[PDB]
């Protein structure tokens, strides 16, 4: 079809790197914490849960 | 990717953006 301008910004010397965590990371992380809140209370931030 | 000289001189390469099917001018895809 057309240029996309990320290829003119990558052809010019300009990168774009990738975060260390994706999304699935951030997710299970959010699960983690969503799960110790429920189950737990605040007691899972101060120790053992 | 290296890590200390006072523990080992191996040396590991990448090359970003590209998938090395073109590089040459153990391998590993990577995103
Ligand atoms: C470039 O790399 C991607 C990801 O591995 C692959 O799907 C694609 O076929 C490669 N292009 C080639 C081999 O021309």
């Amino acid at each position: 079809a057309a240029r996309d301008l990320i290829c003119a910004q990558k052809f010019n010397g300009l990168t774009v790197l990738p975060p260390l965590l994706t999304d699935e990371m951030i997710a299970q992380y959010t699960s983690a914490l969503l799960a110790g809140t429920i189950t737990s209370g605040w007691t899972f931030g101060a120790g053992a849960a | 990717i290296t890590p200390g000289t006072n523990t080992s001189n191996q040396v590991a390469v990448l090359y970003q953006g590209v998938n090395c099917t073109e590089v040459p001018v153990n391998v590993f895809q990577t995103r």
